[PDB]
């Protein structure tokens, strides 16, 4: 959909575009400013020259002169600043280049929205354009659940994930995606006494070892 | 607006600056690109939400008040406490004297909306957490988004669970030392108020550089045509034009200097914002000194205000290690 | 008791019409009051003839406000906006809208969690140079 | 082959609780 939506959208590429019409339309003052008189006698030094004597020719040509130097030193100027604002750009690319193509993004909000997992370049006239790709969760469903759980006496926490139930069982799961599971010694890790918790739960903790051990060793 | 402060509305003045071609057309340009480029500013910053969210009525987070933070209903305006005390200590014959084309145009964006991207981000930053920076706004507890955010700085979550009374309290104590640390020390809003001390500084000396003889005869107009004939009256005249043209050159020159200074600060905190407050940030005294847990943005004028939690350890004992 | 007039206009290939905003003007001054053989501007045909509203970025005159809220598409000030679209297409002002309100549900013992993913590409452009020259 | 190594005891929960049921 990527070459649909930039063949169909006609100003998709417009910070592109712009870098090339603010340096057209600047020359194109800088070669119009010529036909400006600058206070004198007329704007062409032949004419000037073919009128006047040289006594004065010295007095009416000065003005241009000033004038058109002025009128270059501000180009100049303003194309300083412009340089400066694209150097500036140029190198957050170049960070970005760096970081996001060459590896994986823990940043927010760098390398796309959502959970940042690869990215490539492609090159343009005078710029480059990334393609960031992502890993944004669909549909949701509440759920029910609890700080902790305390089997025999003892608090029970989850050693990654978070408590979660149905309504009548019990389950553990990761937090990005639904996947229940039994509680097991293994799942879990006990820390403290049943009565610092706020919110605990009382239920039970499966053991995987005592029934297959039991059943064996009778 | 050049014909006035060049010419004093007169018309041999305008019929003068006429042969100086384009000199205008590009000071029209400059400051236009500049108010867009700052009407664009504010909006990259807080202009990060789809929709408006709002808190539930009922208020209870597990110990922690937010009272501080969240609008308040009673003011006629959605400002919080800080928001309000934020807002009055900023203060913006002359204003009224600016008639010789200099004006100040209104933001797009006015503060009664901000205020409202700041309550949408707050109430999705203790309702969601960070998992509405990526889509939509998931259920969660706060006393389970703080287990989740000590578990990212390598501490145990039954930590804050053992001591969750102690914690909430202690923030509640800090959260309140804020409000006095602003109204007691009147420096800490020093950056803001250089933004418009600078801006009005600089139009009073463009103001004040209209009495200036420029090598003539005279700076007003009618004094130098009542006392000489057109034939050099109009050499006499054409130092003024030339000399404000000139001074108004630099007028424009330095603020598109100190547009690109704003640019960049503008750049850093929507960059700050993104990552602080969206989410939790790895990087060691970017969203404060410690380690970094949560976020929550302020509005003042001209500005941002942000308010970074952290956890820094308190006494120590020395051990035997293998 | 000069001013400044601003031309609000729809895209030349669409329509042909326009709005004028003056200024830093109320509206009961001058552009309700214009005179023959006395202001500077030579147009004068939209004169005051209704549709006038008063902005506290200066009046505007030519367009009608309407009680809604959409999308901003011209920019006014002050958080006006206006458009070219129907209520026998005119010219509207409205006021523009942050988004869908939108209120959150919150629970102490309640978490949503996903069931199901979504891969998606998005783009971004960013300037890397720009043209040299000589003079 | 660690230098700074020191010699102690390593609790094994399974030894106790599972030989003397076992037994």
């Amino acid at each position: 959909k990527i070459q649909d939506s930039l063949s169909s959208t006609p100003s998709a590429l417009g910070k592109l575009q712009d870098v090339v019409n603010h340096n057209a339309q600047a020359l194109n003052t800088l070669v119009k400013q010529l036909s400006s008189k600058f206070g004198a006698i007329s704007s062409v030094l032949n004419d000037i020259l073919s009128r006047l004597d040289p006594p004065e020719a010295e007095v009416q040509i000065d003005r241009l002169i000033t004038g058109r130097l002025q009128s270059l030193q501000t180009y100049v100027t303003q194309q300083l600043i412009r340089a400066a604002e694209i150097r500036a750009s140029a190198n957050l690319a170049a960070t970005k280049m760096s970081e996001c193509v060459l590896g994986q993004s823990k940043r927010v909000d760098f390398c796309g929205k959502g959970y940042h997992l690869m990215s490539f370049p492609q090159s343009a006239p005078h710029g480059v354009v990334f393609l960031h790709v992502t890993y944004v969760p669909a549909q949701e469903k509440n759920f029910t659940t609890a700080p902790a759980i305390c089997h025999d006496g003892k608090a029970h926490f989850p050693r990654e994930g978070v408590f979660v139930s149905n309504g009548t069982h019990w389950f553990v799961t990761q937090r990005n995606f639904y996947e229940p599971q039994i509680i097991t010694t293994d799942n879990t890790f006990v820390s403290g006494n049943c009565d610092v918790v706020i919110g605990i739960v009382n239920n039970t903790v499966y053991d995987p070892l005592q029934p297959e051990l039991d059943s064996f060793k009778e | 607006d050049c014909t006035m402060y060049i010419c004093g509305d007169s018309t041999e003045c305008s019929n003068l600056l006429l042969q100086y071609g384009s000199f205008c057309t590009q000071l029209k340009r400059a400051l236009t690109g500049i108010a867009v480029e700052q009407d664009k500013n504010t909006q990259e910053v807080f202009a990060q939400v789809k929709q408006i969210y709002k808190t539930p009525p009922i208020k209870y987070f597990g110990g922690f008040n937010f009272s501080q933070i969240l609008p308040d209903p009673s003011k006629p305006s959605k400002r919080s406490p800080i928001e309000d005390l934020l807002f009055n200590k900023v203060t913006l014959l002359i204003c009224a004297q600016k008639f010789n084309g200099l004006t100040v145009l209104p933001p797009l964006l006015t503060d009664e909306m901000i205020a409202q991207y700041t309550s949408a981000l707050l109430a999705g930053t203790i309702t969601s957490g960070w998992t509405f920076g990526a889509g939509p706004a998931l259920q969660i507890p706060f006393p389970m988004q703080m287990a989740y955010r000590f578990n990212g700085i390598g501490v145990t979550q039954n930590v804050l669970y053992e001591n969750q009374k102690l914690i909430a309290n202690q923030f509640n104590s800090a959260i309140g030392k804020i409000q006095d640390s602003l109204s007691s020390t009147p420096s800490a809003l020093g950056k803001l108020q250089d933004v418009v001390n600078h801006n009005a500084q600089a139009l009073n000396t463009l103001v004040k550089q209209l009495s200036s003889k420029f090598g003539a005869i005279s700076s007003v107009l009618n004094d130098i045509l009542s006392r000489l004939d057109p034939p050099e009256a109009e050499v006499q005249i054409d130092r003024l034009i030339t000399g404000r043209l000139q001074s108004l050159q630099t007028y424009v020159t330095q603020q598109l200097i100190r547009a690109a200074e704003i640019r960049a600060s503008a750049n850093l905190a929507a960059t700050k914002m993104s990552e602080c407050v969206l989410g939790q940030s790895k990087r060691v005294d970017f969203c404060g000194k410690g380690y970094h847990l949560m976020s929550f943005p302020q509005s003042a004028p001209h500005g941002v205000v942000f308010l970074h939690v952290t956890y820094v350890p308190a006494q120590e004992k020395n051990f035997t290690t293998a | 008791s000069f001013g400044g007039v601003s031309v609000i206009t729809p895209g030349t290939n669409t329509s042909n019409q326009v709005a004028v905003l003056y200024q830093g003007v109320n509206c009961t001054e001058v552009p309700v009051a214009i005179h023959a053989d006395q202001l500077t501007p030579t147009w004068r045909v939209y004169s005051t003839g209704s549709n006038v509203f008063q902005t506290r970025a200066g009046c505007l005159i030519g367009a009608e406000y309407v009680n809604n809220s959409y999308e901003c598409d011209i920019p006014i000030g002050a958080g006006i906006c206006a458009s070219y679209q129907t209520q026998s297409q005119s010219i509207i002002a409205y006021t523009m809208s942050l988004g869908a309100e939108n209120s959150v549900a919150y629970s102490n013992n309640s978490i949503a969690i996903p069931t199901n993913f979504t891969i998606s590409v998005t783009t971004e452009i960013l300037p890397v140079s720009m043209t040299k020259t000589s003079v």
